[PDB]
DNA sequence: CGGGAAAATCTCTAGCA
DNA sequence: ACTGCTAGAGATTTTCCCG
DNA sequence: CGGGAAAATCTCTAGCA
DNA sequence: ACTGCTAGAGATTTTCCCG
């Protein structure tokens, strides 16, 4: 599995640790906390 | 017949990037096209091309030119 | 090193020294020192250095808004040519970008909208408009703009034009008509040292030519390829290489290892 | 290159133009040009048409693209020179427009209109268009129902006429066949700008006379002399600017 | 060309038209086109494509103020090294940074201070200050950040790290003394895969003890070289190449066409 | 001699001509209208 | 590497330390290291001591790191635990501090301090510094005047006392001699770590028993075996980790 | 005498940045040291640099390290 | 000399506001 | 007459280590 | 095959706000 | 399940053109 890290929506703080679900080029679909968020790659860290 | 469609297909130049990289690779010969994959040849070397990130022109300068 | 990492976890809770501190002060190889770092939620702060590539098909325009002394102005881009279209409009209401889109729809082929997230953008009138002219629409990332930097970028090169031509004209309405003039066919450069005037016109006549062609070239030329496989459909074949087309999954295999029939 | 014969035996037989010239013998376009330029026996894009109509009380400006059929339609407030100006420059900035067709009303003739014609650089020159203000009209009331207000109607009569009706030979809608045309404009321009380009130089070959230059390919030099059209190798030939 | 320039011209006054559409419209010459738009005060428009290095000597610090929860941090760089010295202040003014400036100064060897133009920066009880401490003041040109770059990053960074361990300490100033602990000795990179800590020890040390050295060396090696020239004092030589500086100008020649005297 | 155009100070209008006086790396000394400017390399343009 | 020998000799006639043997003989420095810890007959960087003083009824918190004489000094409102804490805490990001010596005071005491020693990993030790407070009170009376403040004219003399006053063997200021420390220390860390990285291998050359492992360059691998130490090539020996 | 201090000059690691080029160079030989321009050898290259352009360090980890 | 794994180096990004 | 930079993530190339 | 000049290509930047 | 881009300035390399 892997754990996401994220910015997102002009918030300064990183949050996580998300599910991944999808994982593009450019983003990627999370799950945080029943919360279903796509977020650009620049903004995320897959560990 | 099918010759001459098949040579007016290879006229096309194709303009594409690959998945990671932002330059525009220069212009390559189309040999097919699909509605979600371009095909093409650059430099000897044939290569499929996710339709969103090609542009397929005719060059009209070169074309007339010769 | 069970003492080492020992020693190393504790100090990086009060510190959160990075990697190459921990192996240095705790002799660590640096796959445990990383392994510290990378199981600290404290320390995950930065995103991978990376762009994106945005979708580029001749049918996919990107839209916003812009601001010039104090008023609203509607841009769109076709994104493979390059070629613009503005106007200044009153509000920045989905009734005038639904309004705005259906002209755009009933002059070119759009097939897609990709726009931010503004709210006339997401208005119920422009979900009706593009619902009755056949526009599919993507919304970006909110707060994502390089998602259609596109579009973005033309606001930047709109506006300057604007500046160069300003005082040719007294309202802003009229200048801004003048600057989608200069842009789309005073303008050459990029892939075919073309206008964006011009290189839309190609791009569409290549694409309608291009279907118009190959459609005909796959009724004429039939055959079934087997590789290695099944019955994979031709594509084509040249040079050595064959290029079919096995269950929607288009693969170069070489001549070698390749029968048609 | 070893085509040119067959090329000027065919023209001198079937009279075809260059386009035919050059996509079935394989030469460039110039080639082809100067065989169908030789022959005295053998011997558009940007003309659009604009109207005022009247529906419903409301003001409708019309061009029609006349070689296309491709319409470019509104609802103007008022039937002034400052409102056709904008529409005009509009047009022109969207589409190649080089000369504009009106019927000597008010406002197609109003100073506004012609500093925004001389700003864009078109021409004013004071049967398609009445047809075609029909058609539209026939499509309006067709999709009045479908809006409420007249202009939304327009642009939708305006898509529907431009790309969801399809007639003539190939069956195209005017929207492919106004970008077909403007495409072919586009080759026509750069091959005159081609023409142009080379038409300023002088050729000696083998020294012969001065003969006119055709094209400078990578293995030959393509030349012309007393109406005839000789191919020589590069390196035995020299060109120089006149 | 004379008729293409004149139209191309009289259309650039219209259209400001770029050097390629001219060429193409008019069959021009690139550099004749060019030298239209090159002449054009209105088609001015964009700087050139490079960035400047910023002065990196042993001797300089970079300062600047930042602001976190309503409160104003002064923060300094040694340049060259990566280390850093920040305290919460009162207020930002020129006391506040008089004082922190002459703890510094009495702290580190301060040879110059670059900052931006914030009027804390450019009061005149910083100026008596640098004044009695010998320190040279230089001033970035105005709203051009980039000028101090360095600290403008390593406000950055200790912001990254104040969030890190905002929450082990209660007031931001100690969150701030943390935070610089941090950064100096648990974060190491760079250039000799340091701490900043130890490279400006490292940096200062060096400097003193390469400074004692060359002073023995240019008190022993004593001689003149000629090349090609005058009496040129030699520094250096090996390898088949003779470094000598001739009127203040370091040159380097081969040992060919070069004797030592 | 040297026509030098520049932007400064937080004005996004590009101005001159202006007169080169000096160039470094990075950074020009201009004169425009009796008044000595420093501008970055980055935000000038000289011709 | 043909100088281990020569170093040998060296140290068993001067007992000249690893600095030394590896400056002048070119080893390695764990090799010297050797040398110098294989014979029994030849057998300060982070401490600070912490002082609160008075003067014109202010109060004057006072570090002094012991080696080298470099003060860290500054006006504080009041002698309490927070500041003590606080000037602590702001020292050890600055210098390395690993044991502060203070004099049992109330403030030297406090639960803040000690929270502040545990979290910068700093030991506490309840003459030098009694003589330093008083050179630092002649060099405020001499520049008292140059400021307003007790606190500016602090600084001032914290700046002349390090840097503005040279005494000593050579002749350096409490800063250049402090950076000097610094860095000897840095280099002693670093040999210390390289010693206890390559400690945890076994050499076997030529197979002979299991030899202590000193250096592996790029022509040879310096070993230690029977408290002798011998230079075997690479190819020639085994190195495995135990 | 002489060559030992010399010796000493070319133990020290020189990081400089040329006029225009963003990245640090690694690590080269000091071989003479200025008030305005330390002269260097960078990879059987002598080169003068500005003062402004460089970090001369030790590398207490390489040095002990040998 | 050959791969695998490991270390080093190169490429690129946000935030500094 | 002055001037972007830093440090982390991930990719790519060099280095080393037992055959 | 050789330089010079010219054309093409590559590298990098602000602004989009 | 989505995603920076554009166009101009200046530097650098490729191309061509008369020997
Ligand atoms: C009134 C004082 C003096 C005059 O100007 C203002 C405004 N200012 C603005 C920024 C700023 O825009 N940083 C973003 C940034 C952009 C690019 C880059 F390369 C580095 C960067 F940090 C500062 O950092 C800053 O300290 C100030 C400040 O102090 N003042
Ligand atoms: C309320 C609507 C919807 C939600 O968000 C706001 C705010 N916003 C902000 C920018 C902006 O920050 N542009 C600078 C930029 C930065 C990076 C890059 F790659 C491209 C760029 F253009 C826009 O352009 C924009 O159109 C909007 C907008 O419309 N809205
Ligand atoms: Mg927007
Ligand atoms: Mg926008
Ligand atoms: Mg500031
Ligand atoms: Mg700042
Ligand atoms: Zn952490
Ligand atoms: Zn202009």
């Amino acid at each position: 599995n892997f754990r996401v890290y994220y910015r997102d929506s002009r918030d300064p703080v990183w949050k996580g640790p998300a599910k991944l679900l999808w994982k593009g080029e450019g983003a990627v679909v999370i799950q945080d906390n029943s919360d279903i968020k796509v977020v650009p790659r620049r903004k995320a860290k897959i560990i | 017949e099918l010759q001459k469609q098949i040579t007016k297909i290879q006229n096309f130049r194709v303009y594409y990037r690959d998945s990671r990289d932002p330059v525009w690779k220069g212009p390559a010969k189309l040999l097919w096209k699909g509605e979600g994959a371009v095909v093409i040849q650059d430099n000897s070397d044939i290569k499929v091309v996710p339709r969103r990130k090609a542009k397929i022109i005719r060059d009209y300068g070169k074309q007339m030119a010769g | 090193f069970l003492d080492g990492i020992d020693k190393a976890q504790e100090e990086h809770e009060k510190y959160h020294s990075n990697w190459r501190a921990m192996a240095s002060d705790f002799n660590l190889p640096p796959v445990v020192a990383k392994e510290i770092v990378a199981s600290c939620d404290k320390c995950q702060l930065k995103g991978e250095a990376m762009h994106g590539q945005v979708d580029c098909s001749p049918g996919i325009w990107q839209l916003d808004c812009t601001h010039l002394e104090g008023k609203v102005i509607l841009v769109a881009v076709h994104v493979a040519s390059g070629y613009i279209e503005a106007e200044v409009i009153p509000a920045e209401t989905g009734q005038e970008t639904a309004y705005f889109l259906l002209k755009l729809a009933g002059r070119w082929p759009v097939k897609t909208v990709h726009t931010d997230n503004g709210s006339n953008f997401t208005s119920t009138t422009v979900k009706a408009a593009c619902w009755w002219a056949g526009i599919k629409q993507k919304f970006s990332i909110p707060y994502n703009p390089q998602s259609h930097g596109v579009i973005e970028s033309m606001n930047k090169e709109l506006k300057k034009i604007i500046g160069q031509v300003r005082d040719q004209a007294e309202h802003l309405k009229t200048a801004v008509q003048m600057a989608v003039f200069i842009h789309n066919f005073k303008r050459k450069g990029g892939i075919g040292g073309y206008s964006a005037g011009e290189r839309i016109v190609d791009i569409i006549a290549t694409d309608i030519q291009t279907k118009e062609l190959q459609k005909q070239i796959t009724k004429i030329q039939n055959f079934r390829v087997y590789y290695r496989k099944g019955p994979a459909k031709l594509l084509w074949k040249g040079e050595g290489a064959v290029v079919i087309q096995d269950n929607s999954d288009i693969k170069v295999v070489p001549r070698r290892k390749a029968k048609i029939i």
